[PDB]
């Protein structure tokens, strides 16, 4: 089990040394994406009966 | 109208009476005898002194009931004290008619009301099975043909009770439309009773005969339910044409009716023996679970009462009408209620109260 | 004791990561997306119903042309559907009737499937004789196959119940990279749009981000309380969503290294079986054990709709690449297209 | 002409659904079974009586085809791949009755409890094979192994009146093997609204009657399934 | 981050008493069924006791009935095991195990060799 | 007297049935004069308050059946059931086909 | 006479056509007094 404990400790140092941006910056990027691609989403916008291939 | 037809049968019987009175001249011993005579409505043979003769009531008048009997008495024949003339007791013929006619109106309106709720509840039950594909199975495919017989049978009965029965001008005219409507009535009535057998055969093989039944070709179910009732109805129609060609084929006195009701009762008796094996397996499944005495007999009653409308067991347990007046009255109210509401009961039990239907309909609504 | 010393040093490393994540948690996603417009009620109708399968549908996958889709069912059949005309293009009989995953190649020439047989079988659709035959079988895994996804015609990534993911060369049929680190059955995987990375969620209430080229675990994402059943990437590839048995969906950001949003309701007490995003990522569609799929406002965490046309457990669901329709399979043996 | 491509689609779909109904007849005719059991229980001996991630065994009793599946090369975490067997006819749960001295019998009582109360296996009946009855008899006949140690409620247990002892067997073996069965039947009757049932059998690994026990129990499961469709039971 | 930390343990004389505590974190303690499992030297994982979500249904393995008492404090998110009349056969590493899914009657894979929702355990040694 | 009443309408019945002698036995032909004789008898008896049937009325009705009707009989009246030997043959024959059709459904309904 | 249960609806239809004057009024009953035969 010591061998498995050492591999977990070695993985935690690889994940502790990671550059993390703030959640306010990470949330503003997801919010800005759905805004730029809102028109291209047929499930959001109304679907015309003429352009819908499932009518 | 009916008076002259009654008098014509009255004078026809007089010819046949004096023909028989011209023959049969034997009056041998038996002490003194009340001599043979022709009563104004019936012909009486040679009888001994003291024996109260008995004969069925003539059908000359609408009041008279053929079921009842006429009694004539000898000492010389009986003399009514009022006018000291030879008398025959025709009182039993028309005494129970005015009260039996009043009971017949409520039985008539119990049918058109009972059969109307059947067509209504079954056209809804049939639409649920054809619309919801989720409910689709070999059991439902047999229910759909069984539901169709109830609709088509209850439809013709109403057309028969609303157009043919209250029309006396049509029956005395005797058109061919009466006989072909009576043909489809006898055919759809037989198809209705023979699909109760098809439902009992499928239910019996699923539970008793062949549990490991993948799925069956329904081509033989269709021939028994739809195809076979053509044989007794075609045989009956041909013999009814050459032997008893009654006006509009409304008579029930002929024994040619048992050409259709013979095989019909035979099919329903087999359904009664299928019910005995199903409730035998059911109570055996519960004894293996070690249920209580109460719950075991409670569910055996519940399961039996939901199979009675489907298999038509009411025709087997009550197959004969009592001759008593008070008992025959209750029998008429009980059996007519079960017959005319049988389509309503089947639609409620197997469509509206079915849990797989209630769960599916609520989910899609 | 060298074992406990390694256990306490892992505890301090976990506290260092937990505090480094809290230092970046300056504001909540609900505080950023507070003043945006709600999407409104999402009323979607069943346009098609595919009635070919005999048993419960365990997986499905759309083609990149957004018209053809493959469906895996546990009666031992892979049916290729023409979603427009409801016609069946192919029907592949499988050797193992316990298929639990199916994939559609981006080129459209191959399909893959696997299950309790521990094998990923590649089926060549564009055969010269015209009928589909099995071209390759990958037999390295020691547990049941939970998910498989094509990188290209020659590469495929599979997750398995042996707590391991693997990358395969298809023409050689050999594992080129193995991804270890999970302590539970890996239940699903989701490829990034660039396909340089993929994320996998296992039964240890954890999700891991893997690098395909180097075969290492980049980040580990915790926060769920029970097994993660489904996972799906955000359209931009900077976030993903997980569905777990604790009846909760959560949204994790890669660069923030922590969860951003939680999608839960007190009435919902059944686990999530499938997750998928729309073309824009504004809607989060999740299949549940209560037989209906719920549409979530991925930014507002408010339920926006319900897809309640299935009569059994919704096992799979997928959105087309063009975003036109959603296909949800379920244990009721039917596959419905919603629009 | 694009109508040609759609006519070629209808004829290709027509050939497929012709084959899909031939496979529907084969699928409904076969009865799938999950053979579940721990190690050291005699489970593998039963399949020889009739690597890969699952083993399939095809047998036929009275012209009815059965397809039994034995899970191999899988980890001991079953909570995920056990859901694939919610539509099987029955789960054949094999238990070693002799393994009560570890305490493998308690480990099997908790596994049966998890299977019985799993939400996806609540309509799946379980065929319980209390295997290794021949080894249990030798263990009980000796005074070395006392079931009172691992199950202290065995000190006040009495053999039920409905218990049918085998011809010429010790009552101490009858009381022991029926006590183990009641431990499983207490879990089986605690929950369940008639949706699924448990069929316990005293089993030996070399017993030939094992396929007939599964056949007769599966015939009961299908029979109760038909009775429930008609709301009779 | 689901974490289960067990405290207590230590060397006890035969017939002594011990009380094990299990501090739970990272989940709703009241929605899950809790278990006690142990691993004797040179043996596998053995299930000991369980307690339901509320604390009404309590089950023990036969060996510990009458001597062990399981308790949960849903307010403080703690699980207890009052151990009385300790025998030398009780020497084992006692793990605090959590049920895999909430609101479920089934509890799967708790005694597995590699189970995620289980603590690291406390060493209890009964000797003189 | 009542003899003058019966002697009158007997002559009326004679004159009605004297020319058509070949039709004496066909009941469809002589039904109208026969019902005419009955009317006169019960009407004149009720007129004199003698009552019907009376011995004087039954005396001349036997004169018509003794003279006018000679060796003539009807084979069978219409609306009559067949001889009961063939009646049961027509009822049992469809019943015998029922068991054979039942075995077709139980044993020969297996697909393929 | 058909006295089975399956002949119940035909027995009722036959009775109404035979006895009832098209389900309308009530004619006086036949005279079965001392004067009557
Ligand atoms: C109302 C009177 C004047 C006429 C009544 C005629 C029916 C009794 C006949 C005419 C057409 C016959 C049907 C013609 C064809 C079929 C299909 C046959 O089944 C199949 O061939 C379908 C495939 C299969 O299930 O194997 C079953 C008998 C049935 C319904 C026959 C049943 C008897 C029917 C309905
Ligand atoms: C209206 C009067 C003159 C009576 C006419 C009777 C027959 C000419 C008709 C009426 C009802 C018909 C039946 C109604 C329904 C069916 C079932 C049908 O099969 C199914 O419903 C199959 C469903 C499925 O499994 O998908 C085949 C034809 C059949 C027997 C029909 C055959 C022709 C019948 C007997
Ligand atoms: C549940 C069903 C009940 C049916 C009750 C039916 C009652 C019918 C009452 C009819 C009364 C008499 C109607 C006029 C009869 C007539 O003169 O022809
Ligand atoms: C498809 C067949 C339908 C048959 C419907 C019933 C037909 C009845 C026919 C009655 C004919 C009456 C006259 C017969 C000849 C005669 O006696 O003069
Ligand atoms: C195998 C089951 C056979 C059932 C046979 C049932 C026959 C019923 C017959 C009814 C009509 C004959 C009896 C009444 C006769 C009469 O009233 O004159
Ligand atoms: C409308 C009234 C219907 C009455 C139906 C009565 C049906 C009685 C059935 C009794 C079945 C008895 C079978 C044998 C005994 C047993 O179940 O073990
Ligand atoms: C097994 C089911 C049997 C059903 C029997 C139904 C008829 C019962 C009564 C039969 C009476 C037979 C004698 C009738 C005499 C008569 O009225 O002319
Ligand atoms: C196989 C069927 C068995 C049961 C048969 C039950 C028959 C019941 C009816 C028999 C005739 C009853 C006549 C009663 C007459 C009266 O009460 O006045
Ligand atoms: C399920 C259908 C049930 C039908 C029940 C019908 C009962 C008819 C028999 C009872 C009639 C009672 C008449 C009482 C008359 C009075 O008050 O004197
Ligand atoms: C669904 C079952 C309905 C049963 C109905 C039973 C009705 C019994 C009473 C019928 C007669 C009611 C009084 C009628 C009086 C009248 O003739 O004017
Ligand atoms: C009937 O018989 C009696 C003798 O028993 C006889 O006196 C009488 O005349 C007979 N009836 C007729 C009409 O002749
Ligand atoms: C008339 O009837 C009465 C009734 O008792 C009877 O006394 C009398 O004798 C009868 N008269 C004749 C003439 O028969
Ligand atoms: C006629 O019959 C009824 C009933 O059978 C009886 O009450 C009555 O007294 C009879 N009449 C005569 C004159 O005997």
């Amino acid at each position: 089990s010591i061998a498995q404990a050492r591999k977990l400790v070695e993985q935690l140092k690889m994940e502790a040394n990671i550059d993390r941006i703030k959640v306010s910056k990470a949330a503003a990027d997801l919010m800005a994406y759905c805004e730029a691609h809102a028109k291209e989403d047929p499930l959001l916008t109304p679907v015309p009966a003429s352009e819908n291939p499932f009518r | 109208f009916l008076y002259v037809v009654g008098r014509k049968k009255m004078m026809d019987a007089q010819y046949k009476c004096y023909d028989r009175m011209q023959q049969l001249p034997a009056y041998q011993g038996e002490g003194p005898y009340c001599n043979r005579t022709w009563d104004g409505w019936l012909c009486w043979d040679d009888t001994p002194a003291g024996v109260l003769s008995y004969q069925f009531c003539p059908d000359y008048f609408p009041d008279f009931d053929p079921s009842e009997k006429v009694t004539k008495y000898c000492d010389v024949w009986f003399k009514h004290p009022e006018n000291n003339r030879t008398w025959s007791n025709y009182t039993m013929c028309n005494a129970f008619t005015p009260e039996k006619l009043k009971n017949a109106y409520v039985l008539y309106y119990l049918a058109i009301v009972g059969h109307s709720l059947s067509i209504f509840t079954l056209v809804i039950s049939l639409g649920i099975f054809v619309f919801f594909r989720s409910l689709g199975c070999q059991r439902v495919t047999l229910h759909k043909n069984m539901f169709l017989t109830y609709i088509l049978n209850s439809m013709i009965i109403i057309i028969h009770l609303v157009e043919v029965v209250p029309n006396g001008e049509l029956v005395r005219r005797d058109p061919v439309s009466c006989k072909i409507l009576h043909f489809f009535h006898q055919y759809m009535m037989a198809c209705n009773y023979f699909w109760m057998l098809c439902e009992g055969i499928y239910l019996h093989t699923l539970i008793v005969v062949a549990v490991f039944t993948e799925k069956q070709r329904l081509r033989w179910y269709y021939l028994l339910g739809w195809g076979f009732p053509l044989v007794p109805t075609t045989i009956h129609a041909i013999t009814r044409a050459v032997y008893f060609n009654d006006n509009c084929w409304l008579s029930v006195e002929t024994h040619l009716l048992y050409i259709i009701h013979g095989p019909v009762m035979a099919a329903l008796v087999v359904n009664f023996f299928f019910l005995l094996n199903i409730v035998r397996v059911l109570v055996t499944k519960m004894r293996e679970t070690h249920e209580a005495e109460s719950h075991m007999y409670l569910k055996a009653v519940k399961a039996t009462m939901i199979l009675v409308p489907l298999l038509g067991i009411q025709f087997v347990v009550f197959p004969w009408r009592p001759s008593n007046k008070m008992l025959g009255k209750i029998y008429d109210y009980v059996m007519h209620s079960l017959i005319h509401f049988q389509g309503f009961f089947v639609a409620t039990i197997y469509c509206f109260c079915n849990n797989e239907v209630q769960t599916t309909v609520k989910r899609q609504w | 004791s060298e074992l406990d010393q390694l256990r306490q040093e892992a505890e301090q490393l976990k506290n260092q990561i937990r505090d480094a994540r809290k230092a970046c948690a300056d504001a909540t996603l609900s505080q950023i997306t507070n003043n945006i417009d709600p999407v409104g009620r999402i009323q979607m109708r069943t346009r098609r119903t595919l009635r070919g399968h005999l048993a419960k549908i365990y997986a499905m996958h759309w083609g990149t042309d957004s018209r053809l889709l493959v469906s895996a069912s546990q009666d031992g059949k892979l049916i290729i559907w023409d979603s427009y005309t409801t016609n069946k293009v192919h029907a592949i009989p499988l050797r193992s009737s316990w298929v639990m995953t199916c994939a559609y190649a981006p080129s459209g020439n191959y399909v893959a499937c696997g299950g309790l047989d521990n094998i990923c079988s590649i089926y060549n659709l564009k055969t010269r004789e015209g009928n589909v035959r099995v071209s390759r079988e990958l037999a390295g895994h020691t547990g049941y196959l939970s998910c498989c996804r094509f990188l290209d015609d020659n590469q495929i990534v599979t997750s398995s119940g042996d707590t391991t993911c693997a990358l395969w060369d298809i023409e050689t049929g050999q594992q080129t990279t193995t991804f270890t680190g999970h302590t539970g059955d890996v239940m699903s995987l989701s490829l990034a749009p660039d396909t340089r990375l993929f994320v996998s969620g296992a039964c240890d209430a954890s999700a891991k981000l893997w690098d395909v080229r180097e075969g290492m675990c980049r980040q580990t994402f915790t926060g769920h309380e029970s097994d993660i059943n489904a996972i799906c990437f955000f359209p931009n590839g900077n976030a993903f969503a997980t569905g777990s048995d604790d009846a909760t969906c959560r949204l994790f950001d890669l660069r923030a290294d922590q969860e951003l949003m939680t999608y839960s309701h007190d009435n919902i007490i059944c686990g999530i079986t499938s997750v998928s995003f729309s073309k824009s990522g504004r809607l989060l569609l999740a299949g549940y054990d209560d037989f209906n799929c719920n549409v979530w406002d991925a930014l507002k965490a408010d339920r926006a709709g319900v897809l309640a046309g299935h009569d059994n457990r919704v096992s799979c669901l997928g959105v087309t690449d063009d975003g036109m329709a959603v296909a949800t399979g379920s244990w009721d043996s039917f596959l419905k297209i919603w629009n | 002409d694009q109508r040609n491509e759609e006519k070629a689609q209808r004829e290709a779909n027509k050939k497929i659904e012709k084959q899909l109904q031939k496979d529907k007849q084969v699928y409904r005719a076969t009865h799938r079974l999950l053979l579940l059991g721990a190690g050291e229980s005699g489970k593998n001996t039963i399949v020889k009586q009739m690597t890969s991630g699952i083993f399939e065994t095809k047998f036929q009793v009275d012209k009815v085809n059965f397809h039994m599946f034995d899970v191999g090369a899988q980890r001991d975490e079953r909570r995920k791949w056990i859901q694939c067997f919610n539509d099987v006819t029955a789960i054949i749960f094999v238990v070693a009755s002799s393994s009560y001295n570890t305490n493998r019998l308690q480990a099997a009582l908790k596994l049966f409890d998890s299977i019985w109360n799993n939400k996806w296996l609540r309509d799946t009946s379980v065929i319980l094979f209390l295997n290794k009855q021949d080894l249990l008899a030798e263990k009980v006949l000796a005074g070395k192994s006392k079931i009172e140690d691992y199950f202290p409620e065995f000190a006040r247990y009495t053999t039920p009146e409905d218990a049918t002892p085998e011809p010429g067997e010790d009552p101490r073996v009858t009381r022991a093997k029926y006590f183990i069965r009641d431990e499983f039947l207490r879990i089986s009757t605690a929950s369940g609204d008639g949706r699924h049932y448990c069929y316990p059998h005293f089993t030996c690994a070399v017993d030939t009657e094992n396929i007939r026990r599964v056949f007769n129990d599966c015939r009961d499961i299908i029979q109760r399934m038909h009775l429930r469709q008609y709301e009779l039971l | 981050q689901v974490q289960l930390q067990e405290s207590g343990g230590g060397l006890v004389q035969p017939g002594g008493s011990l009380r094990l505590s299990c501090a739970a974190s990272g989940f709703t303690f009241s929605n899950y069924k809790m278990n006690w499992v142990r691993q004797a030297p040179g043996k596998g994982l053995e299930w000991v006791s369980d307690i339901s979500q509320s604390g009404a249904s309590i089950s023990y393995t036969g060996s510990v009935k009458g001597r062990f008492t399981i308790s949960r404090d849903n307010a403080k998110n703690t699980l207890y095991l009052q151990m009385n009349s300790l025998k030398p056969e009780d020497t084992a590493v006692y793990y605090c195990a959590r049920c895999p899914a909430p609101f479920t009657r089934d509890c799967f894979d708790v005694t597995s060799t590699t189970y995620a929702y289980r603590g690291q355990g406390t060493q209890v040694t009964v000797s003189s | 007297n009542y003899e003058t009443a019966v002697q009158f309408c007997w002559n009326h019945y004679k004159d009605q049935m004297d020319p058509i002698e070949k039709d004496w036995c066909d009941w469809a032909m002589i039904s109208r004069p026969y019902s005419t004789l009955r009317d006169c008898l019960e009407h004149f008896a009720e007129l004199f308050d003698l009552g019907f049937p009376n011995p004087l009325a039954e005396r001349i009705i036997f004169e018509t059946h003794q003279i006018h009707f000679a060796n003539c009989s009807l084979v069978q009246p219409t609306f009559s059931d067949p001889p009961e030997d063939v009646l049961l043959a027509m009822i049992i024959a469809p019943i015998c086909l029922i068991p054979f059709l039942i075995t077709l459904v139980v044993w020969r309904s297996k697909d393929s | 006479k058909c006295n089975t249960a399956t002949c119940a609806t035909q027995r009722l239809a036959n009775f109404l056509v035979r006895s009832s004057n098209n389900l309308g009024p009530v004619l006086p009953p036949t005279n079965v007094g001392s004067n009557t035969y």
